[PDB]
């Protein structure tokens, strides 16, 4: 098919300047087809540029679009806080087939940030259970980009452990991220020494934090 | 009577236009679309295209650096639009 | 200075500079890079439409317009100006009276083929930056006839291949949406089979109790033969 | 104006079937097709099909030609989605914009584009029993954790299926509170967690105490988090 | 360039001969047939089409 | 039940693909000298008028 | 309708002088059509030129027709007293139209 490659496919911007986000078709097609959308993060996608450079109705005159054959670009100016989500690209085969795209995330605002990183053992309670979590947190951390390390008695350990990050938040535009490491009670008792290692941007010297099991 | 009918027909408008096919010059259609832009809005659009208004001077002028086109030094252009208003102050040239 | 091989090119002109968006440029201004043919000036920069000598040309989106002159019409010379939900349709006299409704998949399908026409055609987007010049200020003999010569044989020449397009299109179009009507006709035929003849105009005589339920049926698809068999009395 | 109405989210058991339903006001639902498009966790748009109101003409995906049956209701205006036989990687969230334009000739490219959309149906697909969750303590470190800095949280794990809602000491404390988004253990059930920062100082004079509701379940579970102490 | 412009006016020129002359015999053979429909739907239930 | 393929129609319609065929895989431009396109560097006049 | 302007609508020459008359087209016509014709006073319609520029049969050598496109001309050498009278521009399409002009008066 009429496969759509979309790049950059993460784009880090200030707020206030120019973006340009690339569409590229495998195959030459009409700028009939190939119009461009927004999904914002937990709402329906909605329309932004039908066609190839008509505006759709409501959206901002900044919202631009242009472009033929195999190359097609969407240009926003003096971006606001409304504008960050990710971006689709689409277009149409005659008997109706709608290839879409990868999509570029627009992961915006800077300021790097040092994270702040806390470690929380394991409960008595879920002890009870059988089945011992230890969560390591990264609290108000830019860039995204951060690397946890499971260390147990200064031995690392490889897949035995999850992790979650939360979106941008609209305050203060930094990222949070969690790391569970999940064990049974007796792997657990089996150890003294549980540490995470965190490894990021903003911190020089990576930061370990440790806590002794049957230690407060 | 246990007899009906069934007629089977197609759609016809009060305003017809006018095709030519291979054939007949002239025949007459309910829709037709215009293939050929026979109009101009008057005004020569900015985006996206960089156009530089050449105002007095020619390009070559502007190249020479006669002083009317000393705005126009180290520019960057996609469509230098000159002008018929175009004359030059300074040592007659030619330009071979 | 700085010599780049480059896309930049310059133009001739004397219209303002206004604050739009266009993606065509010509002298005397900006044009839509949409419709596949032009006749403003030969000068062009940027993704523009081909440059004819014709004024206007037509293309057909829609089927031959036949006007209408009690009793019911069909196909054969008739063309019925009320039907507005649909292109082709069904008329009916049965005994409780006379009804119209639309057949909705045969007028889907001709206006999908049209509609795959245009988008071959309006699409396109020729993309030219720097070229040769046509307007010339002094008389300079040799490669002035040359260069003119292209671009009036290069001119010419598109101006055939347009004008052959549209006409074989509207052809093509014109032939089409008739057809349709003829496939209507005859799968009409063969699903009445024993019970109806031809009328001469394109009214189905058929011979059989019909209500509105009948009439229904015919056009569903789902009329049977079988079930209305003994009305074959017809001949006798 | 014109509005696009889905149906409501569905948990189904692997190998079954379910239909999903779109709805349309304001527009004239026969001139406009509606076509489905989902969206599986971590991944893009993917289409599915087209049913079209004027003509019952469809359309489907090569990889969901034989499970998927689409179908259209002219009263009043509604598109159904039956997808059979689902598997795992069929969770995903179901959106119905609205088509192309079946009823004239088209020169425009808005109706050749999906224009309006409808909010989204989620379809989780898995074999696991709805289980209420439990609810462990992630208790502030000693030393302070920092010098003005305590961290404390709840560990909500073993739930299933989606969604939870997590509000702390009854909606008073709204500030630096992070509920990280869920992650599909390898047994099937969803483990998260939620944090939230608070003055080192505060943590004698306030009682921190999490809020967990899970309506699938009907099971509300609330947790006093504090410093343990030995 | 004139050998350009020859080469591309002839080949429109041949597809022109070519394209109007099917057309021509198209349209000859579609009256026929036309008649022919015409003659039956007129004669009705009387007679058949002999082959 | 069985199939028995009617050859005749097959080979008349065989026979008009073959025409069509014919006609247009048997074309020998004989072009010899012409002009370039290849220019290692810029000129002016000839050169927007050669490309054109 | 397609509408054909004559001029000059009256033409003053003296006798043995060379006259040109003119008609446009209002939309381009194939030379296949466009003919003219000369009405002296109290007497039918005569035709003078078929097609764009061929003479009718019987016709004298002086009357030369010509022109392409929306213009058309019809020139008259060494005018003689015969050749007083109105003279009609005529076009023709394929519903059959003869499209007729206000006609030029020759008063010589
Ligand atoms: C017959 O075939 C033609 C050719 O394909 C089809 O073409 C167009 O159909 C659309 C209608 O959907 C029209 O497009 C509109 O053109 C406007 C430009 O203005 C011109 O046209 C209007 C008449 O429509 C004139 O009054 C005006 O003076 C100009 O001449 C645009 O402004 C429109 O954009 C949007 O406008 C409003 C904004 O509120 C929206 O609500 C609209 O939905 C629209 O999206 C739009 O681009 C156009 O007029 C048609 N072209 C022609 C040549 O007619 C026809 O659809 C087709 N018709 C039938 C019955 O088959
Ligand atoms: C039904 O009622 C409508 C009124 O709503 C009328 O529709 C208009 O019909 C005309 C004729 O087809 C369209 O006008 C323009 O035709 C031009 C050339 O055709 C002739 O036009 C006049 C009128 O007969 C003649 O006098 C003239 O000599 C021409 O031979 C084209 O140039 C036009 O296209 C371009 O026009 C402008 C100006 O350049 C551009 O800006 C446009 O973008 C476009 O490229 C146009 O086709 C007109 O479009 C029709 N309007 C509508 C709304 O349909 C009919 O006359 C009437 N029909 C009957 C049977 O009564
Ligand atoms: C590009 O090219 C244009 C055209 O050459 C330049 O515009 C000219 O600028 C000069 C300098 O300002 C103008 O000179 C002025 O002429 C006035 C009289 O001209 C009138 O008559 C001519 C026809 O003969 C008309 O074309 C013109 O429009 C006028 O109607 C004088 O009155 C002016 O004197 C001023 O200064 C003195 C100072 O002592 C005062 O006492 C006066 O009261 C008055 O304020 C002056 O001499 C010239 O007229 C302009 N031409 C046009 C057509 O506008 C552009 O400057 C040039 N560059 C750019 C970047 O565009
Ligand atoms: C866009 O710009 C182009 C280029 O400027 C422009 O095309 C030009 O238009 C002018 C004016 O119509 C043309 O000049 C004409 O040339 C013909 C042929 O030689 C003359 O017959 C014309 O004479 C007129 O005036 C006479 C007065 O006595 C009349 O008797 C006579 O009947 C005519 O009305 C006139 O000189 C010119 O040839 C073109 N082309 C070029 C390359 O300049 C165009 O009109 C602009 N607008 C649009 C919408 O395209
Ligand atoms: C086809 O159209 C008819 C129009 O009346 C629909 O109604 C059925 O008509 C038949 C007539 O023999 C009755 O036996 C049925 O009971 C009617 N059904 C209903 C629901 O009224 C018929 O439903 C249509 N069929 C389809 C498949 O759409
Ligand atoms: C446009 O009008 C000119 C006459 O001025 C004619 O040459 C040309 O054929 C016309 N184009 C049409 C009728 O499409």
């Amino acid at each position: 098919e009429i496969v759509l490659t979309q790049s950059p496919g993460t784009l880090s911007l200030s707020p206030g300047e120019r973006a340009t986000l690339s569409c590229r078709a495998s195959q030459s097609v009409t700028n009939r087809f190939i119009a461009w959308y927004q999904h914002k993060p937990g709402q329906s996608p909605r329309l932004l540029i039908y066609g190839a450079s008509s505006r759709a109705t409501g959206i901002p005159d900044r919202f631009s679009g242009r472009g033929s054959g195999t190359d097609f670009t969407l240009t926003i100016s003096r971006l606001e806080p409304e504008d960050f989500a990710v971006y689709y690209c689409q277009q149409y085969d005659t008997s109706p087939r709608w290839t879409f795209g990868q999509g570029t995330k627009l992961e915006i605002k800077r300021t790097v940030a040092a994270p702040s990183v806390f470690i929380f053992p394991p409960s008595d309670e879920q002890l009870k259970s059988g089945t011992a979590s230890v969560v390591c947190l990264l609290n108000n951390f830019y860039p995204r980009e951060a690397k946890v390390q499971w260390k147990v008695d200064n031995a690392l350990q490889s897949g035995n452990s999850q992790e979650s990050v939360t979106e941008q938040d609209s305050k203060d535009s930094t990222y949070s991220l969690s790391s569970t490491l999940t064990l049974s009670k007796a792997d657990y008792e089996k150890h003294k020494v549980y540490a995470c290692e965190v490894t990021h941007q903003g911190l020089s010297s990576p930061v370990t934090k440790s806590f002794n099991r049957g230690e407060c | 009577n246990s007899t009906a009918t069934l007629c089977l027909g197609h759609h016809a408008v009060p305003n017809g236009t006018i095709v030519k096919t291979i054939t007949n010059d002239q025949i007459e259609v309910t829709n037709a679309t215009e293939l050929v832009q026979s109009s101009s809005t008057g005004e020569i659009c900015d985006s996206p295209h960089q156009i530089l208004d050449g105002k007095n001077c020619t390009l070559i002028d502007a190249l020479l650096g006669d002083p009317q086109c000393d705005g126009f030094q180290n520019k960057k252009w996609d469509l230098f639009v000159e002008r018929s208003k175009a004359y030059s102050n300074c040592y007659p040239y030619d330009v071979p | 200075f700085k010599i780049r091989s480059g896309k930049s090119s310059i133009m001739r002109s004397d219209a303002p500079i206004g604050k739009c968006n266009s993606e065509c440029i010509t002298p005397n201004g900006s044009i839509p890079n949409d419709k596949p043919f032009q006749n403003v000036n030969r000068i062009t920069y940027g993704a523009c439409p081909r440059y004819v000598k014709q004024n206007t040309l037509k293309l057909a989106t829609g089927m031959r317009n036949v006007p209408e002159k009690g009793a019911i019409a069909g196909f054969i010379e008739n063309g019925w100006e009320g039907m507005v939900d649909g292109w082709y349709g069904f008329r009916h006299q049965n005994s409780e009276g006379r009804g119209q409704a639309a057949d909705l998949k045969s007028t889907q399908a001709a206006i999908d083929q049209i509609n795959g026409k245009l988008n071959r055609l309006i699409g396109k987007t020729n993309e030219k930056f720097h070229q040769i010049e046509k307007e010339f200020s002094e008389v300079e003999g040799r490669i002035q006839d040359l260069e003119k010569y292209v671009e009036d044989t290069k001119i010419d020449l598109w101006s055939y291949n347009a004008e052959l397009l549209v006409a074989l299109e509207n052809q093509h179009t014109i032939d089409l949406t008739d057809s349709e009507m003829n496939k209507l006709f005859e799968k009409t035929k063969k699903q009445l089979r024993e019970n109806a003849e031809d009328m001469g105009n394109g009214c189905f005589k058929i011979y059989h109790k019909c209500d509105n339920a009948c009439i229904g049926s015919i056009r569903n698809g789902t009329y049977d033969h079988d079930v209305y068999r003994d009305e074959a009395l017809n001949n006798r | 104006q014109v509005q696009l109405v889905q149906s409501a989210p569905e948990v189904k058991r692997p190998g079954a079937s379910v239909r999903l339903s779109c709805k349309a006001s304001g527009y004239t639902f026969n001139t406009y097709g509606i076509i489905w498009v989902r969206q599986a966790p971590g991944q893009g748009l993917e289409w599915m099909g087209w049913i079209s109101a004027y003509t019952g003409n469809t359309n489907y995906a090569q990889k969901v030609q034989g499970r998927v049956t689409m179908t259209t209701d002219i009263t009043t205006s509604t598109a159904y989605l039956e997808l059979r036989g689902l598997r795992s990687d069929d969770t995903a969230v179901y959106y119905c914009a609205r088509g192309l334009l079946q009823g004239a000739v088209i020169l425009d490219s808005y109706h050749y584009a999906l224009d309006f959309w409808g909010q989204g149906t989620t379809v989780t697909v898995s074999g696991a029993s709805t289980k209420g969750p439990s609810v462990f303590p992630l208790a502030p470190s000693s030393k302070s954790t920092s010098g003005g800095t305590a961290a404390l949280g709840c560990l909500v794990k073993d739930y299933f299926p989606e969604p939870v809602t997590v509000s702390w000491n009854s909606g008073a404390l709204t500030s630096g509170v992070h509920t990280f988004p869920a992650v599909l253990q390898s047994s099937g059930l969803y483990s998260l967690s939620s944090v939230v920062t608070v003055p080192s100082s505060s943590l004698g004079t306030q009682t921190y105490i999490c809020n967990v509701n899970h309506k699938p379940s009907n099971t509300k579970v609330d947790k006093r988090v504090e410093p343990k102490s030995c």
